[PDB]
């Protein structure tokens, strides 16, 4: 259940001690490394040509977070703080109050992306599959406060992303 | 692939074939159509001077052949 | 500092290159990550353990779940503990890799780097490809894992198990003979055994003074 | 006239410079399995061009504590040595045609130590330091087993004007009959240089930067390029020492080409050489030259002066 | 005025003389001395002696820079005077630029001066031999002629070298 | 003559290289970006300290060793002369009593680094 | 006029100059250090555009603030900005550097590393790919593509 | 003295080849039969002029042209 | 032997792109002059490429519009200019266009 590395005891015969000796004088490893810097040399690399050329990924990917639907128009949050309740770094902020139809929806809700952590425990508590979190990563802002996203941004990002959204969640929706 | 460390390592030829292939048109220029003449021992030295003391023109490589003489 | 593992203050007392002290001081990325921990549920503390080793996620993934599991009296199914011991091999792989790698470029070897990096970025693929994130997966739990495995991932993982054991020759021919590698190595930081028991070493320092222990 | 040849002579060595960095980085990217620049221009020639003009349009950021006379002169000294040095060497006729030109390489291979050294103390750091020390000892690591080596391979030449070199190789290479010395002598251009695996002066492991972690952009380039063009004068000495071509006196054309892509593949044996082999510590590389070099080197040394005696073929000093 | 070349790199030999003498700091007075010494290499190289004038240059070159490297190590201050910071130093140096500047001068008017012995004003350049050589230079041939002849030399020379390198090991002991 | 104006080229493009990267692009110099850099913290003492060196034996040797190979550089011209046996036998003398000094410092720990 | 478009295309000269030969800091605090090493990893290559790790503060161009950026780190960072030599940027990467993250309400975590140094362009994520960063790379290299240095120079 | 060899050998291959380099370098020269023709390639390279002696009338051995046979001739140096 | 091969397939690369200044205009917009199948065409003008004979990670590419919501894209080309239906297909993510 162990082996004992680095205890093997060199030989001592005059023609391994000759092949040492030439070894030595030679420099006959350093000549292997060199070789195999000289192999590496002629392979294909294995670089992508961005940003013509993106990197695989997944259905699963967590990225921006956006807001769904339902395929009538609605909204589908109905502001049960589920989310916000499990976002271990507080990162969302829901304030709701009854419209003018009587249904429970929001009226305020802020996620920080700064704050966030980006680990889907909203995505995965969310009763009604509201909140998700989009495959979008290419979302760099130039200030800080625009990584502030209130109700309106995550509107419009699953809007933008319905598309691409409704998709992923076919696809994954399974496992779950 | 490796064959595109190929164009600059070319240019880099370009950037050591220059020099001192120019060096050798400059020798080719300055004396006449033929190679500098190399001064490492004072004899030599002392026949470049009597060259150019008898080519009359004040320069060593004008090479004055038998038709001088009588 | 490029030899520093990202942020570490060594006060080294010199006689002029020989090392006379060394005083480390460190808390340069002290968090206070404990106490956040006593602020947060087991859930929501269950992050906070991706990030304390950023190149062993799902290892301390596992030690918090087990300990968590251990104080709740539940244990997971075969197939999740089959899944998170297949994890946590991947996962020693990936620590081994940064370790050998970042070593050997601190000795001076830059190249097994870029060589090994892109095991990493396999490695690193499987992880997004099993919980959707790269580094700090949040998959294992306690009570099990959280999602099952996509199809097809098996074979991809065989594939790659495949081809790593000649990445292992690649790299255990560059730095294994080598002269220059052998000259920095061979009578550096000799530690014995009494030593290594009395200053709390665990793991690779205690396995390599001939010590028999592994967890 | 000779205006015209010294700037075309030095003119060209800085673009191969910066050429030698495109290639030195495309080339060592390519053996680390990735790719080079190539998104700056067609297949990244426009990099060195990028960067020379970044380079020269930054802050010099010259320190309070330093002491700012030596501090200039340090790298004005650095890239005046590797300029005025590159004369002697003949491509096939050389600009200075000196009758010693061996111990004028020598000498201002040993004048071009003190531009680190003085740019190491001038600048007051502690890593400055530590860089000019390392520097000292590499010299005295490498100056003598150097030394002794050219005079032992001199020997069959006749005299030490760089010119007679190519009579002497006219026949056979002076690989073959000198190749230990030949392989000491690559280690010892590797080892004068600062170049890996015996770096140690511009260690960015065990330090920053070295001597010149104080020198921001615009003197920080002339160190760079100083080091670039020495590098290609090793190269190209080292190919006039062992790997002497044909030389016809009518068309020179030739021996340009053949010394070109003979210097050529040394800078590419360099690269390959730095990308594979971790660095030597700086006491170990004093106890390699002073011990395993230097005998073989004194032994090499008695028996190539004990060798034309014994062969009546002692070479012409004319 | 390119006939007094050597005149004017001796003037440019006693500038540094004077400048490493003066005794600012031992890093300015190496960088004087290195001066010197490529000037006198320069003079001597005029004269004809190309091959002493680059073993002396290279000679004081790595003497130099050994040097350099023990006042790094071991004769340092926390302020070095570079040549102002003292007022001895820049004082003493101020006078011997002074001093020679004046021999310059006086030299350099009536072509002729006294000093204890007495000099000439006129340049180096009439002294030189107006024959030729041969196929050899003389300093070469009597530097290669001390295996021939000069046995007894090479003996004490290489003696003395053996002794010293032993009572360098003999000194720097302890105990 | 050449030589001269040779030096001179080079060391005018060498101090031209300079004052281009001086005067040429816009400076903004205050007190806290020219301080000695030592990783984010300030320095504990000066860098004019007495740095203890530890290969001063190594650096004798090669004060001697210099010249004392520089002894043996006129060997090849010491070649041409009709005198041969007593030019071998001097110039072996010489290289064996560089390597009997060379094996006493070997043999006595004085290549090694003290401390 | 002529003096116009000569300073425009000067500008444009230099602007190609500096954001074609970024050259970065090796300066890395936490996991995201991690990623920008896989970023530099062989998939990615940095180097194909020019941009190479420097140790030095003062030969290099850009820094990116990798990780946490804790109490008693906070004064270090400040000095090894300030000993950058202009023109300087500064890419905010993670969480951590962008408002805390995590540990936003910990007791010794600077709430982001705007509070300390001038931020260019902020990156988000825990970490924020490989991928993210090189694209955040090249919207930095976008942005000093559209300075306006010597047209404002002539202007004023 | 085979095991001293051998165990120095398999210690220090270096120092081995130095001392037998060193060893026939040092011992060669005197077994070589060719020593006297460099000698006398030494001695026959005319560096100066060789000036000519007075006619007294009594001088066999030299010659008064250099075509001449009598006087020391080198074709031995072209053989070789 | 192969070199030729080797040229032919370089001359047919060059072909292939609609001849040389298209060439020219593919190597210094996107450094990549590999011919492929025109899988899809959005409505923005960015073209869809795929080629499966090689490796992973380059068998699917995109070559950029020229205009796109009013802006010059000729040179400053985005990662964020793909449409999401295309932008499953591009980042591997299916293997449905
Ligand atoms: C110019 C032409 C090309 C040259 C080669 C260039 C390409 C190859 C480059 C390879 C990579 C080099 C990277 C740097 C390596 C640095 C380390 C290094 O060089 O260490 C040297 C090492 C040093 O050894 P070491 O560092 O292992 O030290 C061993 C120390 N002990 C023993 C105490 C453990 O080897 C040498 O010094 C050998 C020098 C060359 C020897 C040549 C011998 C020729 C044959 C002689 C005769 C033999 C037969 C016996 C006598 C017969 C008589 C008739
Ligand atoms: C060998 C390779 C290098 C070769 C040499 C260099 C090649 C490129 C030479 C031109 C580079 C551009 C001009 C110098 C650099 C200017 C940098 C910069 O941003 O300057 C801003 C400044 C302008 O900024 P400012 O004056 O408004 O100041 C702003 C800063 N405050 C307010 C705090 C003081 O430019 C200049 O000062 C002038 C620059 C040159 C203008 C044109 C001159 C005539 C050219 C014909
Ligand atoms: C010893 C040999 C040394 C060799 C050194 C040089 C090696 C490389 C040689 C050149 C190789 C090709 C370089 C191509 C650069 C890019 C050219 C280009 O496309 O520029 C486009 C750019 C913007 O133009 P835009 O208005 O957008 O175009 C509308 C398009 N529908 O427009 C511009 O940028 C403006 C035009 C720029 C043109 C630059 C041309 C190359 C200059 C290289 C400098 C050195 C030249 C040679 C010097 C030595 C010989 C004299
Ligand atoms: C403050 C810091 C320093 C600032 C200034 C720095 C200036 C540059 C420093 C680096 C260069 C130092 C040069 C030192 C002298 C080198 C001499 C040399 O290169 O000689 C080569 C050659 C010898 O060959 P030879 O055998 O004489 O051939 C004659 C037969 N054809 O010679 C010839 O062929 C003869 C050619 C003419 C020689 C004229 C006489 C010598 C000129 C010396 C100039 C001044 C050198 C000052 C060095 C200062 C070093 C710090
Ligand atoms: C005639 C003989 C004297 C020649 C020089 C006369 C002018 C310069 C000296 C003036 C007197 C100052 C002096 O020498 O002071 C002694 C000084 C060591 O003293 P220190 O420890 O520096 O300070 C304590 C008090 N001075 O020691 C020194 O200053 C030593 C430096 C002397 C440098 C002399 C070389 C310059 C040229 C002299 C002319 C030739
Ligand atoms: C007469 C011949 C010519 C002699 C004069 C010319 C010499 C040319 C070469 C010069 C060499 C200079 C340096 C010599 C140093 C010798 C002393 C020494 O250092 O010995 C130490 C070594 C054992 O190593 P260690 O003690 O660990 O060393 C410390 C760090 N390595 O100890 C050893 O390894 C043992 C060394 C002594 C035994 C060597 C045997 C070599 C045999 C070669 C074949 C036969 C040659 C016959 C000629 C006579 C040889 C004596
Ligand atoms: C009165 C008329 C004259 C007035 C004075 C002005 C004289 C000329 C000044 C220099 C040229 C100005 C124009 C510079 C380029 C402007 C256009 C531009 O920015 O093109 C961008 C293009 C690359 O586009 P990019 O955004 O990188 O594309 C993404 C890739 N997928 O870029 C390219 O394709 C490459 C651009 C290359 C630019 C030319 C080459 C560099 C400069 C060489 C000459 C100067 C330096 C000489 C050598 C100095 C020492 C090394
Ligand atoms: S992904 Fe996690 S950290 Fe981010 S908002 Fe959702 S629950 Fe909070
Ligand atoms: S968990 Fe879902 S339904 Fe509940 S408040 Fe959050 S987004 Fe709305
Ligand atoms: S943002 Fe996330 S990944 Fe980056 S350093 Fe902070 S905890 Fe680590």
């Amino acid at each position: 259940t162990y082996k004992y590395v680095n205890l093997r005891e060199p030989s001592m015969d005059m023609k391994s001690v000759t092949d040492r000796a030439a070894q030595t004088l030679l420099w006959t490893e350093l000549i292997r490394g060199l070789g195999m810097t000289l192999s590496y040399l002629f392979r294909e690399p294995a670089t992508i040509n961005y940003p013509f050329e993106k990197g695989p990924l997944s259905p699963r990917f967590r990225g921006e977070h956006a807001l769904r639907r339902y395929p009538s128009g609605e909204e589908r949050c109905i502001a049960c703080k589920l989310c916000e309740a499990v976002c271990p770094a507080q990162a969302i902020t829901i304030e709701a109050e009854p419209r003018a139809d009587g249904s429970r929806r929001t009226t305020r809700y802020d996620i920080d992306m700064t704050k966030c952590i980006y680990c889907g425990f909203c995505q995965e508590a969310c009763p009604v599959d509201a909140i998700v979190e989009g495959p979008n990563f290419e979302f760099s802002t130039e200030t800080h406060e625009e990584l502030l996203y209130n109700k309106e941004k995550l509107l419009n990002n699953g809007d933008k992303w319905e598309a691409e959204i409704a998709a992923n969640i076919q696809a994954d929706y399974l496992y779950r | 692939m490796w064959f595109e460390v190929l164009p600059g390592i070319a240019v880099m030829g370009v950037c050591l074939f220059i020099p001192g292939m120019a060096t050798a048109r400059i020798h080719r220029f300055s004396n006449g159509g033929r190679e500098k003449r190399v001064a490492h021992y004072s004899y030599q030295w002392y026949l470049m001077e009597r060259d150019r003391r008898v080519s009359g023109v004040n320069r060593y490589y004008v090479s004055k052949g038998l038709e001088n003489i009588d | 500092h490029p030899a520093a593992h990202g942020v570490l203050r060594l006060v080294m007392e010199l006689s002029g290159e020989m090392v006379r002290k060394c005083d480390p001081h460190i808390g340069l990325l002290h968090r206070g990550t404990e106490k956040l921990i006593e602020y947060k549920t087991y859930l929501q503390a269950l992050p906070y353990f991706d990030r304390l080793d950023y190149v062993s996620m799902m290892c301390n993934e596992q030690a918090y779940s087990l300990a968590v599991e251990k104080l709740l009296n539940i244990q997971p199914p075969p197939r999740a503990q089959w899944i998170r011991v297949l994890f946590g091999e991947i996962t020693r792989l990936l620590n081994h890799i940064m370790a050998v790698t970042t070593h050997a470029l601190d000795i001076g070897a830059m190249t097994p780097f870029f060589w090994m990096f892109e095991e990493r970025e396999k490695m690193f693929e499987f992880y997004e490809r099993v919980s959707g994130a790269r580094m700090h997966a949040a998959y294992v739990r306690p009570g099990g894992v959280h999602q099952d495995l996509p199809l097809g991932l098996m074979d991809d993982i065989y594939e790659f198990s495949k081809n790593f054991s000649l990445r292992i020759d690649e790299l255990e021919e560059m730095l294994t003979n080598n002269r220059i590698w052998r000259n920095r190595t061979v009578d550096i930081g000799v530690v014995t055994a009494e030593d290594a028991l009395n200053y709390g070493f665990s793991g690779v320092m205690l396995r390599g003074s001939g010590i028999q222990w592994d967890l | 006239m000779f205006m015209i040849n010294v700037l075309t002579l030095i003119i060209p060595i800085l673009l191969a410079v910066a050429f030698l960095t495109l290639v030195e980085r495309k080339v060592l990217g390519y053996m680390q399995f990735r790719k080079g620049p190539n998104v700056v221009g067609p297949y990244g020639l426009l990099q060195p061009i990028a960067d020379a003009i970044k380079l020269f349009i930054k802050e010099p950021l010259r320190p309070a504590t330093s002491s700012i006379s030596m501090f200039i002169l340090a790298p004005i000294l650095a890239l005046t040595l590797a300029l005025t040095m590159w004369i002697p060497l003949p491509m096939p006729y050389p600009l200075i045609n000196m009758n010693l030109g061996v111990l004028f390489m020598l000498a201002m291979s040993s004048l071009a130590v003190y531009s680190i050294l003085w740019s190491g103390w001038a600048s007051n750091s502690k890593y400055a330091l530590i860089g000019a020390l390392r520097a000292v000892a590499q010299t005295i690591s490498y100056e003598v087993t150097l030394a002794i080596i050219l005079l032992s391979v001199l020997l069959m030449n006749g005299s030490f004007t760089l010119s007679t070199l190519i009579i002497t190789q006219e026949q056979v290479w002076l690989i073959f009959p000198a190749w230990p010395l030949a392989m000491m002598w690559f280690i010892s251009t590797l080892a004068e240089t600062n170049r890996a695996p015996f770096d140690l002066t511009e260690g960015e492991s065990e330090l920053v930067s070295g001597f010149n972690v104080e020198y921001a952009a615009g003197p920080f380039a002339l160190f760079f390029m100083a080091e670039y063009a020495n590098i290609i004068m090793m190269n190209i000495f080292t190919t006039t020492l062992f790997l002497g071509a044909f030389h016809n006196p009518y068309m020179p054309e030739l021996y340009t080409i053949n010394f070109t892509i003979k210097s050529l593949l040394l800078s590419i044996t360099f690269l390959w050489i730095r990308a594979s082999y971790p660095r030597f510590r700086y006491d170990q590389l004093m106890h390699l030259l002073w011990k395993n070099f230097l005998p073989l080197t004194l032994a090499l040394c008695m028996w190539h002066v004990s060798l034309p005696i014994l062969l009546s073929s002692i070479p012409p000093q004319t | 005025m390119m006939t007094y070349i050597v005149f004017i790199l001796s003037i440019i030999f006693v500038m540094g003389f004077v400048g490493f003498s003066s005794k600012p700091s031992p890093i300015y007075g190496g960088l004087g001395l290195i001066v010197s010494g490529g000037v006198g290499c320069g003079i001597v190289l005029n004269f004809g002696g190309s091959f002493l004038g680059l073993m002396v240059f290279l000679i004081y070159l790595g003497g130099m820079m050994v040097v350099f490297g023990y006042t790094t190590a071991m004769a340092t201050e926390q302020y070095p005077e570079v040549w102002v910071s003292n007022k001895v130093v820049l004082g003493t140096f101020i006078t011997g630029l002074l001093m020679e500047f004046l021999m310059v001068y006086y030299v350099l008017k009536d072509k002729e001066v006294e000093i204890v012995f007495k000099f000439n004003g006129m340049g180096d350049w009439v002294i030189y031999d107006t024959g030729d050589s041969g196929f050899f230079s003389e300093e070469a041939m009597g530097i290669a002629a001390l295996y021939s002849y000069g046995t007894w030399l090479v003996i004490v020379t290489g003696w003395s070298l053996l002794i010293g390198v032993v009572v360098i090991m003999e000194i720097t002991r302890g105990n | 003559m050449n030589l001269m104006i040779t030096l001179l080229t080079n060391f005018t493009l060498a101090t031209l290289l300079v004052t281009i990267a001086f005067w040429l692009p816009q400076l903004n110099v205050y007190s806290e970006k020219t301080s000695p850099y030592e990783c984010g913290f300030d320095p504990m003492g000066s860098a004019r300290l007495p740095f203890s060196m530890k290969f001063f034996l190594v650096a004798i040797t090669f004060l001697l060793f210099d010249l004392e190979i520089a002894l043996l550089l006129p060997l090849p011209w010491a070649s041409q002369t009709t005198n041969l046996n007593t030019m071998l036998t001097m110039a072996l003398l010489l290289i064996f009593l560089l390597a009997v000094s060379l094996a006493y410092e070997w043999t006595q720990k004085g290549l090694e680094w003290t401390e | 006029s002529r003096g116009e478009y000569v300073v425009a295309k000067l500008d444009d000269l230099i602007n190609w100059a500096r954001r074609s030969s970024l050259w970065p800091m090796t300066f890395g605090l936490a996991c995201c250090a991690v990623e920008m090493m896989h970023m530099a990893a062989p998939r990615y290559d940095m180097d194909r555009f020019g941009v190479v790790f420097r140790a030095s503060p003062r030969q290099s161009d850009v820094m990116i603030v990798a990780g946490t950026l804790t109490n008693k780190m906070a004064p270090a960072l400040r000095k090894v900005y300030d000993q950058m030599p202009e023109p300087r940027y500064v890419v905010s990467m993670g969480s951590c550097a962008n408002g805390g993250g995590y540990y936003h309400y910990s007791y010794s975590v600077v709430r982001g590393c705007d509070r300390i140094v001038p931020v260019d362009i902020y990156v988000p994520g825990c970490p924020p790919t490989a991928e993210a960063l090189l694209y955040g790379i090249l919207q930095l290299q976008k942005k000093i593509k559209r300075e306006k240095r010597l047209r404002i120079w002539y202007r004023r | 003295v085979a095991a001293f060899l051998k165990n120095v050998w398999a210690k220090e291959p270096v120092l081995v080849a130095s001392f037998a380099i060193a060893g026939l370098a040092v011992i060669l020269p005197t077994l070589s039969p060719y020593t006297k023709y460099s000698l006398m390639i030494n001695r026959a390279t005319p560096y100066n002029y060789p000036v000519p002696l007075r006619d007294d009338g009594n001088m066999p051995d030299v010659p008064s042209h250099p075509q001449d046979p009598q006087g020391p001739s080198l074709e031995w140096l072209k053989r070789l | 032997m192969e070199l030729l091969q080797v040229l032919k397939r370089g001359l047919q690369q060059v072909s292939g792109h609609g001849g040389l200044r298209g060439y020219l205009r593919v190597l210094f917009r996107a450094n990549d002059v590999r011919v492929g199948t025109l899988v899809g065409e959005d409505k923005y003008g960015n073209k869809y490429y795929e080629d499966n004979k090689q490796f992973f990670g380059r068998h699917r590419w995109v070559i950029y519009t020229t205009e796109m919501n009013g802006k010059n894209t000729f040179w400053d080309v985005d990662g964020s200019m793909v449409p999401p239906e295309w932008h499953r297909w591009l980042h591997c993510m299916t293997d449905d266009p």
